[PDB]
RNA sequence: GCGAUGAUCUUGACCCAUGGGUGGGUACAAAUGGCAGUCUGACAAGU
C-alpha cells in the first residue's frame, strides 16, 4: 500500500506492541475502529495504532484525517495478526486506542513512545 | 443596542467594539458555511430615497485559525495586504482560511490558491465556485516554469509553508513572479522545522538566508503565546 | 348547486399556488447551478420555466439561432439583450442532461398546473357570475367568493346579521 | 530571442540586447480547447501548435539565438531541423518578469479583466480533470429529491382527497367501496357520469367482485346530476392525479440511477431508499462515514434516544433502521443483534462509498457482504 | 333638498415640540438557541 504510512520498523513495533500488551495488561485499551473512534470523540486517546496489512484499508484511511484533526499520534504497524496478539485476543485486530491514564505506571513509556511518533510525523 | 466596527490600523482589517472584542472582514459573498461562523450586519444610518443605506456584512475571525488574525491583534501597523493588491497565497492545507484571504484582499484583489496535494483541493473547487475571484490550482510549487502560464503577477506573498526547504520554495517563485520592493509574509512554525534544539538559532539562520535571498525583514518578533513556537516575518523583497 | 364546489375551487386554487411556488424555487436553484445569470433576471415562474424547458443550454440560449426569445417574448424586449449579454460572461457548471430531463419534468408540471389554475379561475368566475351575479356586480367574485367559504354556504350568510 | 509563454499564444520578443519594450512577433491562441491543452503543454514540457508555428515563420534574423525559459524546450528545438542556437541561460531575468508587465499592451483586444475570467474558468476545468471528477462533488441532488418526494405524496394525496370530496356530491357511494385513490380516480377518468356504465374501464382497473359492488352501487346511488363542465373539471384533475401519480415515479427512476452511480454498495445492501434517508438525515456522506456505526445504528429519532439518555432509561434500538425489510422480518428478540450485523457492514459499506474507490468500480465487495449477513441470519434462525 | 329601508356616536394601542419612535398577527431566511462527550463493548452457540 503506497497509502501506508507513517509505518513502524520493526524495533518500535517490539516497543509499540510491549507498551500495548502492558496497558493490556493495565486495562488501558481500546480495539477496533469503531472504539477507537469514539476515544476521538471523546479526547480521552493518548494514541493510535492501526494495522497496515488490514485488507480492505478504506474502513480505516479517515482515522489518519481526524487524528490528524484532534492532534492525536499515531503510527501504522505491518501486521493485524501481532496486533490482536498484543491484545491478548486470538484473532487479528486491526485498531487500538490508547486511553488516558495520567496515574499510570507505564506513563514514561507512553511518553517515550510519543516522542518516537512526534519524531516521526515531523 | 447594536456593536460598532471600527478599521484597525490596515485597510480592510475591521475590529468589532466594545462587548466584543473580535476581529473581521469585509463579507463578499454571504450564506457560506465555512465552518459554520456566524455574521455581523451592521450600516451606517441615513435617511435616503429609495432603499435603505446598505449593510456591510462582516465576518468573523480568529487568531486561533489563523497566524494572520494573531499577527494583527499582537499590534501591527506595516502590512502588505490591503483591498486592490494581488497576493500570492503560497499553500491552502484546508480551503477555508483561503476565503479570509478573500475577503481581507477585497473584490478587486485575485488570490492565487497553490495546492500541491489531491485531497484539499475538492474543497478549493468548491469554495472556488461560491467566490469568484479565488483562482485554484493543482501545481508543482517547486517550479515555477511548470505554473508561469495560469498566474500573472502579484503584489505581495503569503507564504504559509513550514517545510525545512521553504527558502528554496519561495525563492525562484520569488525570482519570478514577485515584483522589485513587493511585500513578504512568511509564516514560520519553528516546531514544525526541527523539534530537538531551540527555536532561536533556527531563527539566526532563516534571517540570514533572508539576508542571502534580499529580503529585508522590517520586523520579526515571537507572535504572543494564542499561538505556539511561531513567529511571522513580514519583509520587503528588493527594497 | 355551487354552494360547496366554488369553495372546493378556491381553496384548491390557493393549494394550486403553494404547490407552484415550491417547485418553483426548486427550478430557480437548479438553473441557479448551471447558469447563475437569467435565474437573477427573470424572476417569473412560468416563461422562466419554458425557457430552461426549450434549451437546457448556456451557450446556445439567444433570441436568434436560436429563437426561444422570439416565441413567447420578443427579440426587441430589454429582457433578450440581457440573455443575449449574459449569455457570453457564463461561469457556470456544465451538467449532464439526465439530471436536466428530471428538471424538465419540473416544467412540465409548471405549465400543467398553469393551465389548471387558468381553467380554475375561468370556471370560478363564470359559475360565479352564474350563481350570484349581485355580489359579484358589488364586490367581484374573490372576495364574495371567500366569504361564502367562510359562512360555508349562501343559506349560513344569509343567516348572519 | 525570446519565447513567450502565455494562455494567450506565443510571441516572439526582440522589440522590432537590443529591446525596446514591444514585440517582434505573436502567435495567437484563444479558446476553452486550446488553454486546456496549453495547460497540459506548460506540465509536460510539450511543444505546443503555435509554438511550432512560431519556430516555422520568423527565422534567420531572430531565431539564431533563442532564448528559452524550460529546459525542456530547449532539446526540442535543438533537435529542429532549421538548427537554431538555443541556451537556456537569464531566465530570472527583470526584462522575462517585464514581458508580463506590458501583457494587456502588447497583445491587442485583451486586458487585465478577461485574463483572470479566462484563467478562473480554465482553473475549473483543469481543475476538474486533475481531480477527475466535477467542480462541486455534487450529490445534494438525491437529498433534496427525497425531501420532495414526500411532498409529492402528501401534495398528491391532497388533490386526492379533494377530488373524493366534489365528487362525492355526484356518486356518493364510491369512497365506501373504492378507497385506494388511483382507482377512485381512474373510474372517474373513464366513465365521468355514473349512467355510462360500462364493462372495459372497468375490467382494466379492478377484480371482478369490486366492479359488481360498483355497478350495483351505481344502480342504488341516487346522488346529484349536474352540467358537464364541473365534469370536465374532475376529468381536467383526475387527469392531472394520474399524471403527478406517474410523476412520483419518475422521480424514484431519478433516483435509481443516482443511487446506483454513487454508492453502489448502500444500493445492494438497503437500497435506494433507506440509504437516501440516511444520507438525508446524516447530512452527508463524507461526515457520515466519520461516525461510527454505534452512531449510525441510532441515526433518527434523536429525541427519544436522548429522552433516553436523560431519563436513563431502555433507549430505543430502532433507528432508521426499522423499516428494512430483512431486519423488519426478525422478530424483535433477534432483530436488534441481525441490525447490529446490518449497521455494522453498513458502515463498511459507507467507507467503501465515501473515499473514492468504488465510485469509480461500481462496487464488488457488498455482494459478499450480503452472502455474510444472510449466513449470520440464517444462523441466528437456529 | 338628512335618516329608524339606520340617523347619530365609538375597539389602531402608547409618546414627542405635516414629521418621528415603539406594540401585535402572516410569510421567508438564519441559528458560538436545545444534543452531560451523539449507546455498552467479547462473547455466544452446540455436543
Amino acid at each position: 500500500n503506497p497509502k501506508a504510512f507513517p509505518l513502524a520498523d520493526a524495533a518500535l513495533t517490539q516497543q509499540i506492541l510491549d507498551v500495548v500488551q502492558q496497558a493490556a495488561n493495565l486495562r488501558q485499551l481500546k480495539k477496533g475502529a469503531n472504539e477507537a473512534t469514539k476515544t476521538l470523540n471523546r479526547g480521552i486517546s493518548e494514541f493510535i495504532i492501526m494495522a497496515a496489512d488490514c485488507e480492505p484499508i478504506e474502513i480505516l484511511l479517515h482515522l489518519p484525517l481526524l487524528c490528524e484533526d484532534k492532534n492525536v499520534p499515531y503510527v501504522f504497524v505491518p501486521s493485524r495478526v501481532a496486533l490482536g496478539r498484543a491484545c491478548g485476543v486470538s484473532r487479528p485486530v486491526i485498531a487500538a486506542s490508547i486511553t488516558t491514564n495520567d496515574a499510570s505506571a507505564i506513563k514514561t513509556q507512553i511518553y517515550a513512545v510519543k516522542d518516537k511518533i512526534e519524531t516521526l510525523l515531523i | 443596542a447594536k456593536v460598532v466596527i471600527e478599521p484597525h490600523r490596515h485597510a480592510g482589517v475591521y475590529i468589532a467594539r466594545g462587548k466584543e472584542d473580535l476581529l473581521v472582514t469585509k463579507n463578499m459573498a454571504p450564506g457560506e458555511s465555512v465552518y459554520g461562523e456566524k455574521r455581523i450586519s451592521v450600516e451606517e444610518p441615513s435617511k435616503e430615497d429609495g432603499v435603505p443605506p446598505t449593510k456591510v456584512e462582516y465576518r468573523v475571525w480568529n487568531p486561533f485559525r489563523s497566524k494572520l488574525a494573531a499577527g494583527i491583534m499582537g499590534g501591527l501597523d506595516e502590512l502588505f495586504i490591503a483591498p486592490g493588491k494581488k497576493v500570492l497565497y503560497l499553500g491552502a492545507a484546508s480551503g477555508t482560511s483561503v476565503s479570509h484571504v478573500s475577503d481581507v484582499v477585497g473584490p478587486e484583489g485575485v488570490v492565487y490558491a497553490v495546492e500541491f496535494s489531491h485531497r484539499p483541493g475538492r474543497e478549493l473547487i468548491s469554495m472556488a465556485k461560491k467566490r469568484p475571484n479565488i483562482i485554484p490550482i493543482i501545481e508543482d510549487a517547486r517550479h515555477p516554469q511548470k505554473y508561469r502560464m495560469l498566474i500573472g503577477m502579484v503584489d505581495c506573498v503569503f507564504a504559509d509553508v513550514a517545510q525545512p526547504d521553504q527558502a528554496r520554495i519561495i525563492a525562484l517563485n520569488s525570482h519570478m513572479f514577485l515584483k522589485d520592493q513587493g511585500g513578504v509574509v512568511i509564516s514560520i512554525k519553528a516546531n514544525c522545522i526541527d523539534s530537538t534544539v531551540d527555536a532561536e538559532t533556527v531563527f539566526a539562520r532563516e534571517v540570514q538566508k533572508l539576508r542571502e535571498e534580499r529580503i529585508k525583514p522590517l520586523e520579526q518578533l515571537t507572535l504572543e503565546p494564542y499561538e505556539r513556537d511561531h513567529c511571522i516575518v513580514v519583509g520587503r523583497y528588493m527594497r | 348547486k355551487n354552494d360547496n364546489h366554488i369553495i372546493q375551487a378556491i381553496a384548491l386554487l390557493d393549494q394550486l399556488d403553494k404547490d407552484i411556488n415550491t417547485f418553483a424555487m426548486r427550478v430557480k436553484e437548479w438553473y441557479g447551478w448551471h447558469f447563475p445569470e437569467l435565474a437573477k433576471l427573470v424572476p417569473d415562474n412560468y416563461t422562466f420555466a419554458k425557457l430552461v424547458l426549450f434549451i437546457k443550454d448556456k451557450a446556445s440560449l439567444n433570441d436568434d439561432s436560436l429563437h426561444d426569445l422570439a416565441a413567447l417574448l420578443n427579440e426587441d424586449s430589454g429582457i433578450a439583450q440581457r440573455v443575449i449579454d449574459n449569455a457570453r460572461i457564463s461561469m457556470g457548471q456544465d451538467i449532464s442532461e439526465t439530471d436536466m430531463e428530471n428538471v424538465c419534468v419540473f416544467a412540465q408540471r409548471v405549465a400543467s398546473l398553469a393551465d389548471y389554475r387558468r381553467q380554475l379561475y375561468d370556471y370560478l368566475c363564470e359559475k360565479m357570475h352564474t350563481v350570484a351575479p349581485n355580489l359579484s356586480e358589488l364586490i367581484g367574485e374573490v372576495i364574495g367568493a371567500r366569504l361564502i367559504s367562510h359562512a360555508g354556504s349562501l343559506t349560513n350568510l344569509s343567516k348572519q346579521a | 530571442y525570446v519565447l513567450t509563454e502565455t494562455s494567450a499564444g506565443y510571441a516572439l520578443l526582440k522589440a522590432s540586447v537590443l529591446k525596446e519594450f514591444k514585440i517582434a512577433a505573436f502567435s495567437k491562441f484563444n479558446s476553452a480547447a486550446n488553454a486546456l491543452e496549453e495547460a497540459n503543454s506548460i506540465i509536460e514540457g510539450k511543444v505546443s501548435s503555435q509554438l511550432e508555428k512560431l519556430l516555422e515563420e520568423i527565422k534567420k534574423d531572430k531565431k539564431s539565438t533563442l532564448i528559452v525559459s524550460e529546459t525542456k524546450l530547449a532539446n526540442a528545438i535543438n533537435k529542429l531541423g532549421l538548427n537554431f542556437n538555443v541556451v537556456s541561460d537569464a531566465v530570472t531575468l527583470d526584462i522575462y518578469r517585464a514581458i508580463k508587465e506590458y501583457l494587456p499592451e502588447l497583445l491587442p483586444g485583451m486586458s487585465d479583466n478577461d485574463l483572470s475570467k479566462m484563467s478562473l474558468g480554465l482553473a475549473h476545468s483543469i481543475g476538474r480533470h486533475k481531480l477527475k471528477f466535477s467542480a462541486d462533488k455534487v450529490d445534494v441532488m438525491i437529498i433534496q429529491a427525497i425531501a420532495l418526494l414526500d411532498d409529492l405524496d402528501k401534495e398528491l394525496n391532497t388533490y386526492a382527497m379533494r377530488c373524493k370530496e366534489w365528487y362525492g356530491w355526484h356518486f356518493p357511494e364510491l369512497a365506501k367501496i373504492v378507497t385506494d385513490s388511483v382507482a377512485y380516480a381512474r373510474i372517474i377518468l373513464t366513465m365521468g357520469i355514473r349512467s355510462k356504465a360500462s364493462e372495459t374501464d372497468l375490467s382494466e382497473i379492478l377484480p371482478e367482485e369490486i366492479e359488481e359492488r360498483v355497478k350495483t352501487a351505481a344502480e342504488v346511488s341516487m346522488g346529484t346530476e349536474i352540467t358537464q363542465t364541473d365534469l370536465d373539471n374532475i376529468n381536467a384533475l383526475a387527469e392531472q392525479i394520474v399524471e403527478f401519480a406517474a410523476y412520483r415515479e419518475q422521480l424514484s427512476n431519478y433516483l435509481s440511477a443516482r443511487m446506483k452511480a454513487i454508492a453502489p454498495n448502500l444500493t445492494q445492501l438497503v437500497g435506494e431508499l433507506v440509504g437516501a434517508r440516511l444520507i438525508a438525515h446524516s447530512g452527508s456522506l463524507i461526515s457520515l462515514a466519520k461516525s461510527p456505526a454505534s452512531t449510525i445504528q441510532i441515526l433518527g429519532a434523536e429525541k427519544a434516544l436522548f429522552r433516553a439518555l436523560k431519563t436513563k432509561h431502555d433507549t430505543p434500538k430502532y433507528g432508521l433502521l426499522y423499516h428494512a425489510s430483512l431486519v423488519g422480518q426478525a422478530t424483535g428478540k433477534n432483530k436488534g443483534k441481525i441490525a447490529r450485523v446490518l449497521a455494522a457492514k453498513a458502515a463498511v459499506s459507507l467507507r467503501y462509498d465515501a473515499l473514492a474507490e468504488d465510485r469509480d468500480d461500481s462496487g464488488d465487495i457488498g455482494l459478499e457482504s450480503r452472502a455474510k449477513v444472510e449466513n449470520r441470519l440464517s444462523q441466528l434462525e437456529g
